[PDB]
C-alpha cells in the first residue's frame, strides 16, 4: 500500500510488513536457501587470514577488477581534440558500454560511434564496415577529424586499420585530406590508460611524422603538456591556470574539459573546445614536452623523444607538495619564466592547511587503489601528511612502477607498514582490509561494497570509503574536483581531514555513552 | 497530428544521410495508423545497424549476461574474456535481490577470466578450468556457474561447452556455457534468445524426474520480470493477494531452484514477451503449461491484467481478484486526483529497448498524458504489431533510431517529456526538455502495480514540472 | 592501562572496563543521580508537542542562541582595512573571547586589542585607558589606523569615544593626523552583524563626511562593494573574480581575505591586504555603492545615500541563480559593461548541475538558521532547487525581514509548508525538528547537539546537520568555501545532493536487510 | 642559556614601549635563578594589564563561569547579561562529563538572559525571576541554578542576591548568585576567588547538619581538576586503585551532591592550587580537613605524588600504592623507551594560565626535554615561588606576556616547541615552530596519570617531528 501524501520508493517501501512476509514466504518455499547459520559461518570465514591465503593464491579467477579495457581510454583521448568523433572499429556493444560508463561518471553526453561489425565481418573482415562507417559518420555528425580505435573482435581477426582507411580514401568514401588517425587498442593488453597512450601516439604520429623536415625545437616558445587519462576537469583547469600565472606559453594536447562541461542553455553542443589540429601540427616546434602521467605515457614518450627530439623531463605526476614544486621548477627552467608570487602564496597556504590539520591526520592508516600515476601521487601526498599508506593496490601496475613506489615508501618512516600490490583486484583488497584493518579506504565507487562487507562484520570493523578516483557513480559532480597541484592537494587534504572528523563525530554521538568526546571544537 | 507533416519531417531528417544509409533508415521510420495491424507492411525491425550512425543498441552479451542470466542471484556468472565487458556491466542494471552478497548471492560482483594476450594466443580452456576450481574454493555456497562468452571466445575457437561438461561432472555442479559473444546478432535480442536456449538446455529440466514438489491448482510463475527497483516484488504481492502461489520468478530476485521448479506450475505469466517468449513457448510445448502476457503499468492495465489472470482459475480466485481491486481503488484514485491535473495534456516521446515503449503507454494515459512518439532498439515485428493498436493516429514510430534522428525528431515535435536511457538523458536535458530514465527508472521505482503507480506519478510530476527547466535562458540573453 | 603500539585517547580509552566500572561506582555512590527511567521519561517528554508549546511560551529565558554580540562584527569589519588594528574600548575578557572565536573558525591569527578597563573606570570613566592604550598600540604594533569599538561595560557607563579620542590627540598621545575612526557597538542591541554595520559606518564617516565638497558621483568610474559580515573567504574572492571578468572597476570596502589567509612561510604577518585609506577617501567618487547583505547594512545605506548621494540599488544578496542574475544585471546597467560569455557559461553549468540532481533534491525538507541575508539567500536557492524549507530560523531577524521572506515563500509552491521564526533560539529549533521532522538541518556547528538529541530518540528520528554558516568549529578549512554567485551555488548544490546520497547509502548499507537499494549508480 | 644574553634580550624587547608601559613591563620579566625563593624580589605578578598591548588574559566571568562553575554538570548556569559572553564560552573548554545533556546535565548548553536595551535601562531582576521559573518548567531534573553576572549586571543597579534568595526559598531550590562581572579584578583569577566564595556561601554547607552519609578513613576529594579530556578520570582510577575512596571531584564531571559531600572526607587532594586554594583553606579551617598539592603529570611526578598521598594514610594504603607503581611501571617505561630518543634534547617554551606552566615540566623532563622559558597569564607570587625552584638557571620568566613580547622572545630563543593557547597557536605555526595547545590538549588527552603520559608523549612526538615543519621554505626561494 501507499499513502498519497508520503509516497515511498523501493527503500523503505519493501520494509513494510506485507512485503517482508511475502519475501519470507518466497525464500522459505522456493529458493532452497542455505540456512542463515551457514551463511554467517561462511561470511565469517571469508573475513579470515586462512581465506586471505586462499584468495591470494588465485591464478585464473579475477573478482571485482579495478581497471577497464583499452578503447575506453582511446575514446577519452579522442574526445580531447576539436570537433573530433571517436570511432571504434569493431562491435557496437563496446561503444554502448563506453558511452554509458562515461555518462554515469561525468553526467554529460558522450559522443562515440561504431562500425557495427557482425559475424559476417568475423568471416570476411570489416573493411566494408570501415568504408561505410567513415562515410556515414562524416556525413551525419560533420566532424573535423575521426579518431579510430579498435575493439577486441577487430584485434583478434587482425583488421588492418591502415589499409582499410587508405582504401576508404582512395575509393572516395571520405576525402583524402580528411584526417583519420588510428590506433590499435587491443583490450587483452594493458588497460584503459594504455588505450589512451596508444590513441594519443596515433594522433601525434598522424599529424607530425611526415612533416618533421621544417620543424625546429623551441621555435614556438611553448611547452607541450600531455595529461594522459584524466577524469577530473579541475586537473586540466588547474594545469592551465598554473601555466598562465607563470606566463608560460603552453599547448595542452588532448583537452576534453570543454566537451565534458557544456552549459545547459537550450542547445546540445556535440563538440566544444579541444586541442586543434594546428596545435598538433605545430607541437614539434615546442621547447619540450611534459607528460603529466608518465607511468602510462611510455609509448608517447618514445615517439616524442625519438621523432620530435624533445628531451622529455623525468617528472612525477604533479600531486602533493614536493612533486608540484618539482613540476613548477622544471617548467621554470624550460621556459625561463620565474615562479610568480601568487604560486608561492598558494603553496604557503597549502602548507598552512597542513600545519592546521596535522594532529588529526598523523598516523592514520589507508588502503588505496587506482591507476599507477594517481596511486603513486596519492601515496606521496599521504606520506607528506604523516599518514600511513598500508595497502597500496594498482590492478594495472607493473613491476617497475612497484619498485618506484617502494623507493618512495622507503624514503619516509611513514611508509614502513606499507605493501604495494600489482595485478590484485578488489576482492584481494577486501581480504586485506579485513585482516589488516586500515582507518579508511581511498578509491572509486566500487569500494562501497567493501565498506558494506566490513560493516556486516561489525561497526568496529567498518572501513569507510573516501571517493577519489574513477569511476565515481554514486555521488554527484565530484568529477569537477581537482587533484593536481596545490589546489588539488588542498581539496584532498580537506576531504581527508573532514572524513576523519565526520567518522569521529559519528563514533562519539551516543548520549551518556560516548558523547563525553562529542566536542564542539576540533 | 498532420500525418503529412510527420512524413515530411521524416524525409527532411533523412536527407543528410548518404544514399545507402538513407535508403536503409527509411524503412525503419513510419507514421502510425492503428488500423494497420501488419506492421511489416509499415515498419521494419531487427536488422543490422548502419555503421557510424551512433545507434543505441548494446550486444548479445548484454542481452544474455546483463539481462537474463545476471539477475539469478545464487549463481556465479563468469565474464569469459577481456576485462571490459564485465566491468562496464557490473551493477549497472537495478535487478534487485535479497541475499548476502559474496556469500550466497553474487549479482553485483564481477567474476571474469580477464583475458591477456597469452590467453588469446594459446586459448583459454585451461584458464577456465582453473578458474572454476578457484570459484568452488572461494565461494562454496554458490549454487551453479554460468560462463558468459565475450567476443574473443567465439573468435579464437575456445570450447567452453566441453570444459563446462567435464567440470560439472567432476564437481557435481551445474555449469552453464553461454555462447553470447557480442558480435553475434545485431542487438541484445539474440542475447535473450541464446540465454533462453542455455536455460532450456542446462537448467530447466534438472527436475523432470523429481516429483517431490507439492503442487496446487494456483501455482504460477512470473517470467520476464527482472525486478528493476523491485518491480517484480510489487507485482508478486498483488498476485499473492489474489490467492495465487508464485512458485518461480524469472529472473529478477531469481534463484536456480525457482527456475528448476518452474515446469511444475499451472500458468506462466509473461511480462517481457520479447526476452522470454522463447522459453515460454518451449514450456508450453514440453510441459503443457499455458502462458499469457500481462501488464501491471498503471491502474487500468493492472486491473485488466488481474481480471484476465483470475479468469484462468476458478470462482474463488475471481472473488479474491475483485477484493484486491476494491482494496486498492482508493489508493490509485487518490494518486490520479493529486497528479493528473499537474500532467493533463502533456506530450511524451519514448525510446526504450523491447517491451516498455508500448507497456508504459497506459500508465501515461492514466495521468492524462499522450505518447506522441515511441520506438525500440531491438524489437521485432510482432512487437510493433502489438504497438500500433495502442498508439494514436499519425504518431511517429522509429526503429533503431540514430542519435541524430532522435534529436531532430525531438527538435520538431517538441514533446513535454522524453523517456529513454542514459545515453540520451543529458543530451535532452541540455536541450531543456525534461527527461526520465525509462530503463533504470532514474534510480527510483518500482513502477509496476498499484504501489508502483504512485511512484511513477510522483516521478513524472517532479521531473516535468521541475523549476530548473524554466531557467535555461539567461535573463540578459 | 595503555598499549604502547596502539595508544588510545579519551575516546575510546574511557570505554575500557576499569574506567566504566569506576564511573559506575562514582555515579552510584556520590552523584545522587536521577534513575535512568526518570531520565528516559523526561527526555521523551522534551521531544513532545506539549513541551514545544511550553518551550515557545518562553519570554525571559534564552537557550542556545544563534547570534553573538556587536563588537565581534565590529572587529571583523576593522580587520578588512589595511594595516588596521581593531581596538575595543572596554574590558579585556571580551577581546580574549572575540579572538578565540575567530581563531577557531578561521584557524588563523586574529589581531585585536583592548584598553583593559577595570573597576576603577566604572567610576572615573575610561579616558585614561583610551589615551594610554592608543599610545601603546600605535607604538608597539605600528598600525596605519586604529578602529575603535566598545564593549558593554563602556556603553553602560556612557564613555564618550569622540571626546576621549580628541583629547588623546590634543594631549600628544597620538598624532593628530593619525586616523582613529570609532563606533559605539552596544552588545545589548542587535547582534554581531549590527556591530559590523556600525563599525563600517563609523569608518566611512570618518574618512568622507568632512571632505564631500570636491566629490563628484561617478568620477572614478568604479562601483563600491560593501560585503558586510562575511566569514567565507570564497565569497570575497568570487565577487572580485566576477567583477574582474566583466571588466568592471570596483572598490571592495572592508576586504579581510588576505589577513585571514596568510601563507605559512616562516614569518608572522600581522597585517596583509585590506581596503586602503585612499580607497575609502575616494569612495564617494564612485558610480554607485552596492551592499551585498542589505538586511544588516541599513545604517551604512542611510549614510551612503544621504552623504555620498549614491542611489544604492535595491538588490538581494547574490545567492542562487535568480539573485546572482539580478546582481550581475544591475552591475552591468550601472557600469555599462556587458555580461561576458564566461559568466553566461558558468551560469549554464550551474543550471546543468541543477537539471542533473533535481531528482534527488526534489521535495527534501530542511530546517535552517543563520544571519538574515544568508538565511534568505539559502531559502531562495532551496526554492529554486525544488526543496522545501520547513523551519526557517533567524535569531537576529526582524519583522520586516520576516515579511520579505514570507513574500519569497509565497511566490513558490515549494514554500507552502514553511514557517519563519525570528527571535527564536536553537532550543526552539530542537523542538521543531522533533515535532515536525525535516530531512536535514543547514546551520553552524551548534546544530551538532540537535543531531545528537534526535539520534538519541532513535535512528529513524535523526536529523543530520549540513554545516553551512558561522561559526564552523568541528570541521577544517570550510571557511575557504564559497556561497555567493554561481560558484557558491554550485558548491552548495554539491554539498546538499551529496549529503542526501550519503544518508541514503548509510540507510541502505545493511546486508540482506536494506542493501537491495545499495545501488552502485545514483 | 647565557644569563647576560637573556637580560640583554629583555632590554632589547622592552625598548619599543612608551616609558610608562616599558617601566611596568620591566617588572614582569625576570631571568630565573633556582636558588631564589622569594619571587617578589625578581618578578611581579597579579597586576593590571597595560592597555593596547594585546594581553592573553580573560576576565572574571571566564574564571568563574568558564572554569569553576560551568563544569558542574547537574546544575544550570545562567549567563546573566547580553548574549556575547555565554556564546563565546559555550563548550569552548573540554571539561568532560557523563550525562544526558539537556535532561539531567547542562554543561555544553548556553542559558542566558540575553539582555536587551530595555533590560539595561529598567533593570533585569524581574526578567531574572521569570527566567528562573522558565528554567524550572523546562528543565525539571536540574539540581540547582547558578547566576553568572556579566559586566552590565554590576554596572547597572541589579540585585541578583535578593532574587536568588527569594526564588530559592519559593521553589525550594539552590540558586547561587555569582558576582563575576568581567570588569572585576584583572584576569580569570579573581573569577576563581569569587566562584569559590559562592561555593562556600551557598552550596558547601547544606549538609552541615546531615550525618547520614557513611564515611571511611580512606575518603578523599579531588579539588581543582576540571577533567580536561578526562584528566580527572585518569587520575581517579589511580587513586581508587591505591585503595582510596574519592567522594568528590571539583569541578570536572562534578555534581552538586559531590560538592555538598566534600566536608565529610578525610583529605583534600588539590590539583590546581591557584583556582581552589581558597576553598581548600576554608575547608581546613571550618571542618579540619587537611589538604595537599599533587602532580600527576608524567611518571616521576605521578609516582612521587602517589607515594606522598599513600604516606598520609595507613600501611595497607602504602602497600597498595607500591603495587600500583609496580603494575604501571612497564607501561610508562615502554613509553619512555619509544619516545625519549625522538624528543631528547628538544627545547620547549610555555605560556599558560595559573598552574600548568610549572606543573607539566616534569613530564617534559621525563621525555628528556628542557623548558627554556615559561610564564603565566594570571599567576600570583606564590606560583612563581614554586616555579623558580621547578625551573632551571638562566631560563626566561614572563608574567602576563604581550603578544609582541612573546613573539620577540621566541624569535630569539628559537625553541623546538611552544605550548600555549589558541590565540598564539597559529602565530607560531606561521613562524614555522611546532605548537601544542596546553589548555585543551589540542583536542586530545587526557595527559594526567600513567595512561595520560602515553598520550602526552605521542602528541609531543607527532607534532614536534611532523614533516610539515620542513616544508615552509619553497625550494625556489
Ligand atoms: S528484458 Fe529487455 S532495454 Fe524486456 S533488454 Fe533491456 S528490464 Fe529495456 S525495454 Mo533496458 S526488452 Fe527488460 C529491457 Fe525491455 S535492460 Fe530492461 S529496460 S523489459
Ligand atoms: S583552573 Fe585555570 S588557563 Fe587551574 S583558569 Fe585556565 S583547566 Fe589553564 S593553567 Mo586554560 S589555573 Fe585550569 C586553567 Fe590552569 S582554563 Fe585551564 S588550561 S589548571
Ligand atoms: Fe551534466
Ligand atoms: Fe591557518
Amino acid at each position: 500500500s501507499q499513502q498519497v501524501d508520503k509516497i515511498k520508493a523501493s527503500y523503505p517501501l519493501f520494509l513494510d510488513q506485507d512485503y517482508k512476509d511475502m519475501l519470507a514466504k518466497k525464500r522459505d518455499g522456493f529458493e532452497e536457501k542455505y540456512p542463515q547459520d551457514k551463511i554467517d559461518e561462511v561470511f565469517q570465514w571469508t573475513t579470515t587470514k586462512e581465506y586471505q591465503e586462499l584468495n591470494f593464491q588465485r591464478e585464473a579467477l579475477t573478482v571485482n577488477p579495478a581497471k577497464a579495457c583499452q578503447p575506453l581510454g582511446a575514446v577519452l583521448c579522442a574526445l580531447g581534440f576539436e570537433k573530433t568523433m571517436p570511432y571504434v572499429h569493431g562491435s557496437q556493444g563496446c561503444v554502448a558500454y563506453f558511452r554509458s560508463y562515461f555518462n554515469r561518471h561525468f553526467r554529460e553526453p558522450v559522443s562515440c560511434v561504431s562500425d557495427s561489425m557482425t559475424e559476417d565481418a568475423a568471416v570476411f573482415g570489416g573493411q566494408q564496415n570501415m568504408k561505410d562507417g567513415l562515410q556515414n559518420c562524416k556525413a551525419t555528425y560533420k566532424p573535423d577529424m575521426i579518431a579510430v580505435s579498435t575493439t577486441c573482435m577487430a584485434e583478434v581477426i587482425g583488421d588492418d586499420l591502415n589499409a582499410f582507411i587508405n582504401n576508404s580514401k582512395k575509393e572516395g568514401f571520405i576525402p583524402d585530406e580528411f584526417p583519420v588517425p588510428f590506433a590499435h587498442t587491443p583490450s587483452f593488453v594493458g588497460s584503459h590508460v594504455t588505450g589512451w597512450d596508444n590513441m594519443f601516439e596515433g594522433i601525434a604520429r598522424y599529424f607530425t611524422l611526415k612533416s618533421m623536415d621544417d620543424k625546429v625545437v623551441g621555435s614556438n616558445k611553448k611547452i607541450n603538456i600531455v595529461p594522459g587519462f584524466e577524469t577530473y576537469l579541475g586537473n586540466f583547469r588547474v594545469i592551465k591556470r598554473m601555466l598562465s600565472e607563470m606566463g608560460v606559453g603552453y599547448s595542452l594536447l588532448s583537452d576534453p574539459e570543454e566537451v565534458l562541461d557544456t552549459p545547459a542553455d537550450g542547445q546540445f553542443r556535440m563538440y566544444a573546445g579541444g586541442t586543434t589540429q594546428e596545435e598538433m601540427k605545430d607541437a614539434p616546434n615546442a621547447l619540450n614536452t611534459v607528460l603529466l602521467q608518465p607511468w602510462h605515457l611510455e609509448k608517447t614518450k618514445k615517439f616524442v623523444e625519438g621523432t620530435w627530439k624533445h628531451e622529455v623531463p623525468k617528472l612525477n605526476i604533479p600531486m602533493g607538495l614536493d612533486w608540484t614544486d618539482e613540476f613548477l621548477m622544471k617548467v621554470s627552467e624550460i621556459s625561463g619564466q620565474p615562479i610568480p608570487a601568487s604560486l608561492t602564496k598558494e603553496r604557503g597556504r597549502l602548507v598552512d592547511m597542513m600545519t592546521d590539520s596535522h594532529t588529526w591526520l598523523h598516523g592514520k592508516r589507508f588502503a588505496l587503489w587506482g591507476d599507477p600515476d594517481f596511486v603513486m601521487g596519492l601515496v606521496k601526498f599521504l606520506l607528506e601528511l604523516g599518514c600511513e599508506p598500508v595497502h597500496i593496490l594498482c590492478h594495472n601496475g607493473n613491476k617497475r612502477w612497484k619498485k618506484a613506489v617502494d623507493a618512495i615508501l622507503a624514503a619516509s618512516p611513514y611508509g614502513k607498514n606499507a605493501t604495494v600490490y600489482i595485478g590484485k583486484d578488489l576482492w584481494h583488497l577486501r581480504s586485506l582490509v579485513f585482516t589488516d584493518k586500515p582507518d579508511f579506504m581511498i578509491g572509486n565507487s566500487y569500494g562501497k561494497f567493501i565498506q558494506r562487507d566490513t560493516l556486516h562484520k561489525g561497526k568496529e570493523f567498518e572501513v569507510p570509503l573516501i571517493r577519489i578516483g574513477f569511476p565515481i557513480f554514486d555521488r554527484h559532480h565530484l568529477h569537477r574536483s581537482t587533484t593536481l597541484g596545490y589546489e588539488g592537494a588542498m581539496q584532498i587534504l580537506t576531504t581527508l581531514v573532514n572524513s576523519i572528523l565526520e567518522r569521529l563525530d559519528e563514533e562519539t554521538r551516543g548520549m551518556q555513552a560516548t558523547d563525553y568526546n562529542h566536542d564542539l571544537v576540533r | 497530428m498532420s500525418r503529412e507533416e510527420v512524413e515530411s519531417l521524416i524525409q527532411e531528417v533523412l536527407e543528410v544521410y548518404p544514399e545507402k544509409a538513407r535508403k536503409d533508415r527509411n524503412k525503419h521510420l513510419a507514421v502510425n495508423d492503428p488500423a494497420v495491424t501488419q506492421s511489416k507492411k509499415c515498419i521494419i525491425s531487427n536488422k543490422k545497424s548502419q555503421p557510424g550512425l551512433m545507434t543505441i543498441r548494446g550486444c548479445a552479451y548484454a542481452g544474455s549476461k546483463g539481462v537474463v542470466w545476471g539477475p539469478i542471484k545464487d549463481m556465479i556468472h563468469i565474464s569469459h574474456g577481456p576485462v571490459g565487458c564485465g566491468q562496464y556491466s557490473r551493477a549497472g542494471r537495478r535487478n534487485y535481490y535479497i541475499g548476502t552478497t559474496g556469500v550466497n548471492a553474487f549479482v553485483t560482483m564481477n567474476f571474469t577470466s580477464d583475458f591477456q594476450e597469452k590467453d588469446i594466443v594459446f586459448g583459454g580452456d585451461k584458464k577456465l578450468a582453473k578458474l572454476i576450481d578457484e570459484v568452488e574454493t572461494l565461494f562454496p555456497l554458490n549454487k551453479g556457474i554460468s560462463v558468459q562468452s565475450e567476443c574473443p571466445i567465439g573468435l579464437i575457437g575456445d570450447d567452453i561447452e566441453s570444459v563446462s561438461k567435464v567440470k560439472g561432472a567432476e564437481l557435481s555442479k551445474t555449469i552453464v556455457p553461454v555462447r553470447c559473444e557480442g558480435f553475434r546478432g545485431v542487438s541484445q535480442s539474440l542475447g535473450h534468445h541464446i540465454a533462453n536456449d542455455a536455460v532450456r538446455d542446462w537448467v530447466l529440466g534438472k527436475r523432470d524426474e523429481d516429483t517431490t514438489f507439492a503442487s496446487t491448482p494456483y501455482d504460477v510463475a512470473i517470467i520476464g520480470d527482472y525486478n528493476i527497483g523491485g518491480d517484480a516484488w510489487s507485482s508478486r504481492i498483488l498476485l499473492e493477494e489474489m490467492g495465487l502461489r508464485c512458485v518461480a520468478q524469472w529472473s529478477g530476485d531469481g534463484s536456480i531452484s525457482e527456475i528448476e521448479l518452474t515446469p511444475k506450475v499451472k500458468l506462466n505469466l509473461v511480462h517481457c514477451y520479447r526476452s522470454m517468449n522463447y522459453i515460454s513457448r518451449h514450456m508450453e510445448e514440453k510441459y503443457g503449461i499455458p502462458w499469457m502476457e500481462y501488464n501491471f503499468f498503471g491502474p487500468t492495465k493492472t486491473i485488466e491484467s488481474l481480471r484476465a489472470i483470475a479468469a484462468k482459475f476458478d470462482e474463488s480466485i475471481q472473488k479474491k481478484c475483485e477484493e484486491v481491486i476494491a482494496k486498492y481503488k482508493p489508493e490509485w484514485e487518490a494518486v490520479v486526483a493529486k497528479y493528473r491535473p499537474r500532467l493533463e495534456g502533456k506530450r511524451v516521446m519514448l525510446y526504450i529497448g523491447g517491451l516498455r515503449p508500448r507497456h508504459v503507454i497506459g500508465a501515461y494515459e492514466d495521468l492524462g498524458m499522450e505518447v506522441v512518439g515511441t520506438g525500440y532498439e531491438f524489437a521485432h515485428n510482432d512487437d510493433y504489431d502489438r504497438t500500433m493498436k495502442e498508439m494514436g493516429d499519425s504518431t511517429l514510430l522509429y526503429d533503431d533510431v540514430t542519435g541524430y534522428e532522435f534529436e531532430e525528431f525531438v527538435k520538431r515535435i517538441k514533446p513535454d517529456l522524453i523517456g529513454s536511457g542514459i545515453k540520451e538523458k543529458f543530451i535532452f536535458q541540455k536541450m531543456g526538455i525534461p527527461f526520465r530514465e525509462m530503463h533504470s527508472w532514474d534510480y527510483s521505482g518500482p513502477y509496476h502495480g498499484f504501489d508502483g503507480f504512485a511512484i511513477f506519478a510522483r516521478d513524472m510530476d517532479m521531473t516535468l514540472n521541475n523549476p530548473c527547466w524554466k531557467k535555461l535562458q539567461a535573463p540578459w540573453e
